[PDB]
């Protein structure tokens, strides 16, 4: 409780970003050094008052993978010094250098994720962070030094072998056996001194043994000659893919003055040998040579770690400062002293007291400093202030609406808090605008840390991340293969490559982004806790994206696809009442193993992105449901998810692991739903660390390619018929014999997935009854080719709803006088919805078989048609009620042998005779529509023409095919402008195959009003709302709407029972029509 | 023409054509949607669009390339004789291409995949209702099912994003295409 | 089939319709397994159980035989090896007609190994 | 054109035509000769569609002017079809003025038939 206050108050992350307000302008650099922004440039970029502008960010150089080392948060202010009309700051490029005490030298490091150091300019601050004086400058110097170490680096990032590491390689020695590299030597370089060189290259021999040697020479002086060789088995291996070699060495050299010519020679032609890079370190005098100098001193150090040195720079221009700048955020102005004409002196430690840091003193003539690359203004943002979501969708720019579409779907259908962000935004608030894999991880961690604070003991982190986009192995897309005109520089999400000890092997993984715990650094990326489930849609273009999202949406919505797994090659798993219950919840996931399709070099030039490698097309059997100790398991429903890896894994004595089994995969959570694939996989992954059996090479890294919020389309509840015309249908196929015009009584229950009766399930059940099964029919002829259909009309006998109380329900229907030539099994589709728990149940039954109606059509039908209802404008209409001059007469009618639509044959027509008058005698035969869903039922819908305000009388007469007639008299009072505006609609055809047409009839012709046709599913959720406007020209004619069966999320609807109705959006309220049954069958 | 000269009466033209590459509907890639360096700098094979009388409707087809007879002009592209079989690999990049070729090569070489169809002697098996020697013809019968490439976008989307045959007919050989009619 | 029992095989080559093809003459390659491949989960008191394929239905025999005028015959000795396997074994056959370059193939599940 | 109205085409569609997905636009091609005055440096054509929000696009405008047979410092594709005073295949005397006599006249309906 009081400890709650101490958690929040010691809160690492900001409750609101600095970027939430003020003007923000992104800038970048390609080289570490001092950059300048003039007041004019600032004014020109939107900064009304340049005095309030400051610099923000980290720069190039990667973020530590040891999160504990990241001390900053949100947008870190960069120290800046001001002259007059301008501000200066020390920027950091992608190449950065660190000290290696073993090889007693400094080595470089290229930012794998970025080609530049990004920063930000903003007035939000209120004022710039003024740079301070350097304090570390010791009082007494233990040595006066005459030179510093100038570092240079030759490195061409040309080739990217996917297997090798995180590194790219340069120049090949396959054809050219000798490659020369020239370094410019600059003014202050000393004629003579020790020439330090780190020469890194990679090599795979194409034949065994042989006299192979890589030899370096500077200005003709040989630095080294390295012998290289390989075994017949090493040459024969495919995965061996080159021996990395790094040769360190100081060579006393003379006459090095304008240019340094390095000559690398490989003695053999035809091998796979490439130069990685060459680092060159020269001994230079402390003298301004018209170019800024990064003064570092490590070679032949005459002092210990932390001891101060006297530095004296000559030829200094007076417009020059010396910054102690190991980073951008730690830059400080070195207070110097003038000791002579253009000569200044400062005292400081060349190396830190830690004995593993070499301090950098950057001397720069500020008159020469120039602007960085101003990229432009960025909109305000506040990821820091976001509430903890359920799902984070990280997208690229192009893919954003497709990401937001999936977001909107999850928000609306799955009822989720989902946060959509652009990876740029994540970089802005978590890596100072610079692309970094750790920026994703830090963004997730923000919420994880927040959640953990108040999360109860035992509870797992509920958030998930979806990387909406493909990823390139060469994140910077700098390799030669990435410059093909055919594929082009699109925006990708970053890839993280788990590099192991000393760049031996490396695997690409997205699991990095879900490692959010505060575990110590000794725990490698492989053995850390997978806190958050991560999933990816490796899509490049919006077309690919739409296909992914459409597939994922259509999966959840096609309820009929989930009933196929309940309606039940089948491999039996040999594992080495209560016992059988655990196996019903079990499941097997099988890994997809992305191969090596190319002969070594092809793969590296053509398989550049995760999409290219793990082909995200729907690949064979991923999830198996388990239905002497041999358990039978079956593969079901094309789940959007895919589990993919490239590396193969073996067991005790090289037995290849094809996947894993989770004995409680399909166990429902406290919410009564199955767990999301994302969580299923996250616990799975987490469990593979956790167990002491898979502790050696048995741990395996795979990709969740898909939305982690996906739930397996498998029923939570099933609907089971218990009696059809008194017969028990369980186990029966085409046994229960039904006859034409026979009243059939149905009875059924609702169970859980295990099949146990669920008395808690109460709501409505939707059920459609077909006389047969859809079957392909070929239209034959004496031609060998026979174009073929689907008899996609196993006729709908009945379709209706029924109440479900305490797990049970019962209804009945009349078999229509229709097609029984069909041989064998009929079909009953069932869909129940529990209104309180929003839970869905489903079932399919094949026990029915229709029989010939013995067919004399005898004069038994002396019972006339029954007028079910007969209204004007609304359902709440009693005879003699008030109405406006233009009514809308609706009437439901019923006869077992049908109503007369034939036409002529005396007064056999359906007629409405107002005031016993022949003047308005209507052949409403054209306005009657037989019910496709309820045997014998028919509906009439017409718009009565206008008349004066007075009491009226009317008689509806309807006749059946057996000549029996019926009358229905009613009255109504016409009042000028009294009734509200209302309309009804009829669907043609029903059932619906490919398209649906809706014909709307209104009460207020001519007048301009807003009508809409709404379609709903059995769960009550709106599928779509097709809107329409009534135009003046169409005076007294019904309106038609064609519908392509696409949902509100732009996906074609699946087969099923729907409910259509239409609503009239009037000014003072809304009037809806009665819901009508709509059955879909060919989708 | 060369073949027909010496070909015997009754014999059909044996040659076939494989269009090894994707095709764009806007062949010149001049429309606004095509203005983008990848799409621009990629080389595609041409697409032929069978335009009907007075630009009413039109369908894109590769069958045009196999209409090699000397029939008169009165016969429209729809009613001419398909003399040569034409096939296409709508692949844009070599990565796409290698996958297609590898799939085609591995198909012919995996002899064990062909024995799975012969292994079905234990009895998505749908029964076709049509109209010793009679049962022999049905063993040689087969059904090909067409893949119907939809209209996934709300009118304007499709036109800005579905630019090539590959985008429209999704390439990755999909859904049950060939059925063998088997008898016990 | 029993361990160390000499098993004698006899077979024919037919067309796709199953009619005997006396024209098929060349070699026939055939491998005999003592059982079927099956997924096996290495269990323990942990809910997760990484799983393999017992992709070693033991190979009892593998050899070639001459096919003359549609027929062939060979034999092999059953090795003293794994018979705890329940259910059927498997014989894969592949014939090649040298003159027509035509390929024939077959699978049989009639055998069962015994203790 | 230059303020003179050439035409005004009425357009309309049924509720079912608007409601259809495949309908995807009514193509219209309007031909017409308009006597015009003072057309000399530039011809300003002003196409106006009276309604906002509809899917209406211009395909093209072909313009054919009556020009004198006189070299105006630019090559000329001399074609003659409007108000033809002769029948098909009958000859006409063409006379071009201001020609530089580094100028030729090719009768070029194609590249392969240029003469
Ligand atoms: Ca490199
Ligand atoms: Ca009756």
């Amino acid at each position: 409780s009081s400890a709650r206050l101490q958690q929040r108050a010691m809160g690492k992350t900001a409750d609101r970003s600095l970027m939430a307000s003020g003007h923000w302008v992104k800038i970048r650099v390609d080289a570490s050094g001092v950059y300048r922004l003039t007041d004019e440039q600032l004014r020109a970029n939107g900064f009304s008052d340049p005095s309030k502008v400051g610099v923000f960010g980290y720069g190039g150089g990667v973020l530590p993978e040891d999160l504990s080392r990241i001390t900053t948060d949100d947008l870190p202010p960069v120290p800046v010094l001001r002259q007059g009309n301008a501000l200066y700051f020390y920027a950091v490029g992608p190449v950065t250098w660190f000290y290696n005490p073993a090889k007693t030298t400094m080595e470089h490091t290229v930012n794998t994720y970025s080609t530049h150091g990004y920063y930000f300019l903003s007035d939000a601050a209120g004022a710039p962070l003024q740079m301070s004086q350097y304090t570390g400058g010791g009082a007494s110097a233990e040595a006066l030094i005459d030179y510093y170490d100038e570092l240079m680096l030759h490195e061409q990032e040309l080739y990217s072998p996917k297997e090798s590491g995180r590194d790219l390689y340069g120049e090949s020695f396959s054809a050219v056996n000798t490659r020369t590299v020239k370094f410019p030597l600059r003014g202050n370089t000393r004629s003579s001194g020790e020439l330090g060189t780190v020469f890194s290259y990679i090599a795979k021999a194409r034949s065994a043994g042989g006299g192979r040697e890589m030899s370096l020479s500077a200005n003709g002086i040989l630095i080294f000659s390295d012998p290289f060789s390989m075994t017949s088995n090493e040459v024969s291996n495919s995965y061996l893919a080159g021996k990395k070699r790094r040769l360190y060495r100081s060579t006393p050299m003379n006459s090095l003055v304008n240019e340094l010519r390095l000559d690398a020679n490989y003695s053999m032609t035809g091998d796979a040998v490439n130069l990685d890079f060459i680092e060159v370190a020269t001994q230079n005098d402390l003298r301004y040579d018209g170019a800024p100098m990064h003064i570092r001193r490590f070679s032949n150090l005459p002092v210990l770690g932390g001891e101060s040195c006297r530095f004296v720079i000559s030829e200094v221009p007076e417009s020059l400062v010396v910054l102690q700048a190991n980073s951008s955020l730690t830059a400080s102005l070195v207070p110097v002293k003038t000791v002579g004409d253009k000569t200044i002196e400062f005292v400081a430690p060349p190396k830190g007291q830690d004995r593993r840091t070499i301090n950098t003193f950057y001397a720069v003539d500020l008159s020469q400093a120039s602007a960085p690359e101003i990229l432009g203004a960025v909109p305000n943002q506040n990821l820091h202030g976001e509430e903890i979501p359920d799902l984070i969708i990280v997208s690229t720019q192009a893919l954003l609406p497709e990401a937001d579409r999936l977001a909107t779907y999850r928000r609306e259908k799955n009822g989720l808090k989902v946060l959509v962000v652009l990876q740029e935004q994540v970089f802005n608030e978590f890596s100072g605008g610079t692309p970094d894999a750790t920026a994703y991880r830090l963004f997730a961690k923000m919420f994880y840390d927040r959640w953990k604070a108040n999360a109860p003991v035992g509870e797992t982190f509920p958030m998930q991340m979806l990387l909406f986009g493909d990823g390139a192995h060469d994140n910077r897309k700098v390799s030669v293969a990435w410059q093909k005109p055919y594929l082009q520089q699109t925006e990708f999400l970053l890839t993280f490559q788990a590099v192991n000890s000393t760049n031996v092997n490396s695997y690409v993984t997205d699991d990095y982004f879900g490692l959010l715990d505060d575990q110590p650094a000794s725990v490698n990326i492989g053995w850390r806790n997978y806190n958050m489930a991560v999933g990816r849609f490796p899509v490049r273009t919006p077309a690919e994206a739409r296909i992914a999202v459409d597939k994922t949406i259509r999966y959840e919505e096609d309820r009929e696809s989930g009933a196929w797994r309940i309606r039940a090659m089948p491999v039996r798993a040999f594992q080495d009442k209560k016992k059988m219950l655990e196996t019903l919840q079990s499941g097997i996931i099988l890994l997809n193993y992305a191969g090596h399709g190319g002969p070594a070099g092809w793969s590296d030039e053509h398989l550049l992105t995760l999409n290219d490698i793990h082909n995200f097309n729907y690949k064979h059997m991923p999830i198996w449901i388990t239905a002497g100790e041999e358990v039978f398991l079956h593969e079901k429903s094309g789940t959007p998810i895919m589990f993919s890896t490239t590396r193969v894994v073996y067991n005790t004595q090289n037995e290849k692991i094809n996947g894993f089994m989770l004995r409680r995969m399909f166990e429902k959570a406290k919410d009564g739903r199955y767990r999301t694939m994302g969580e299923i996989i996250r616990s799975a992954k987490q469990g593979m660390l956790s167990t002491v059996f898979p502790d050696s090479i048995n741990q395996l890294s795979f990709f969740l390619m898909g939305d982690p919020s996906v739930r397996m389309n498998l029923p939570t509840h099933k609907v089971q018929l218990t009696a059809i015309n008194g017969q028990d249908p369980e186990g029966q196929y085409g046994t229960i014999m039904l006859k034409s015009l026979e009243r059939v009584a149905l009875k059924g229950k609702v169970t859980d997935e295990k099949g146990t009766f669920d008395e808690t399930f109460s709501g409505k059940v939707f059920l459609t009854v077909f006389d047969g099964r859809k079957k392909m029919t070929a239209l034959e002829e004496e031609g060998n080719d026979l174009s073929l259909v689907y008899y996609d009309y196993p006729n709908v006998m009945y379709a209706g709803i029924a109440e479900v109380k305490d797990g049970l329900f019962e209804t009945s229907f009349i078999v229509p006088k229709d097609v029984n030539y069909s041989e064998h099994e009929g079909r009953i589709n069932l869909y129940a919805y529990n209104e309180s728990t929003k839970a869905e149940a489903m079932g399919v039954d094949f026990s029915i078989r229709v029989q010939p109606g013995i067919p004399d059509e005898v004069t038994e039908d002396n019972t006339p048609p029954e007028i079910i209802s007969c209204f004007l404008n609304d359902s709440t209409f009693r005879s003699g009620d008030e109405v406006n001059p233009t009514p809308l007469f609706m009437a439901e009618v019923f006869d077992l042998n049908g109503i007369n639509i034939t036409g002529s044959g005396v007064g056999h027509d359906i007629t409405l005779c107002i005031d016993g008058r022949a003047d308005l005698t209507y052949n409403l035969n054209a306005y009657f529509t037989s019910s496709a869903t309820d045997a014998g039922v028919g509906t009439i819908l017409f718009m009565i023409p206008a008349l004066a305000e007075g009491d009226h009388t009317a008689r509806l007469t309807v006749w059946d095919i057996f000549n029996n007639a019926v009358h229905h008299d009613f009255s109504f009072r016409v009042v000028d402008g009294i009734a509200p505006d209302v309309a009804d609609v009829i669907l043609f055809p029903n059932p619906v195959r490919e398209s649906a047409t809706f014909r709307i009839f209104h009460n207020r012709p001519g007048s301009d009003l807003n009508v809409v046709v709404e379609i709903y599913d059995f769960t009550g959720r709106l599928v779509n709302s097709l809107p329409v406007k009534t135009y003046s020209s169409s005076y007294g004619e019904p309106i038609e709407i064609k519908w392509d069966l696409t949902s509100k999320y732009g996906v074609k609807i699946g087969n099923g029972f729907y409910l259509y109705r239409c609503v009239v959006n009037s000014p003072g309220g809304q009037t809806a029509s009665m819901a009508k049954k709509m059955i879909v069958v060919a989708q | 023409d060369r073949w027909k000269a010496n070909a015997p009466v009754g014999e059909t033209f044996p040659m076939q054509m494989l269009l090894f590459g994707d095709g764009a509907h806007d062949n010149r890639k001049v429309s606004v949607a095509w203005q983008k360096p990848y799409l621009q700098q990629t080389e595609f094979l041409l697409t032929f669009q069978a335009v009907n009388s007075t630009n009413v409707n039109s369908y894109v087809t590769d069958d045009y390339f196999g209409l090699l007879d000397d029939q008169p002009a009165s016969v429209n592209i729809g009613w001419r004789n398909y003399n040569m079989a034409v096939g296409r690999f709508p692949v844009r990049t070599p990565a796409e291409a290698r996958i297609a070729v590898d799939k085609t090569i591995r198909y012919e070489e995996d002899r064990e995949s062909g024995a799975w169809r012969i292994r079905a002697c234990f009895a998505m098996p749908v029964r076709a209702f049509q109209d010793k020697k009679k049962m022999l013809e049905t063993l040689q019968s087969g059904i090909i099912l067409l893949n119907y490439a939809g209209h996934g976008g709300p009118a304007g989307w499709s036109d800005e994003h579905l630019l090539t045959l590959n985008d429209i007919h999704n390439f990755n050989y999909k859904h049950m295409p060939i059925w063998i009619t088997a008898t016990c």
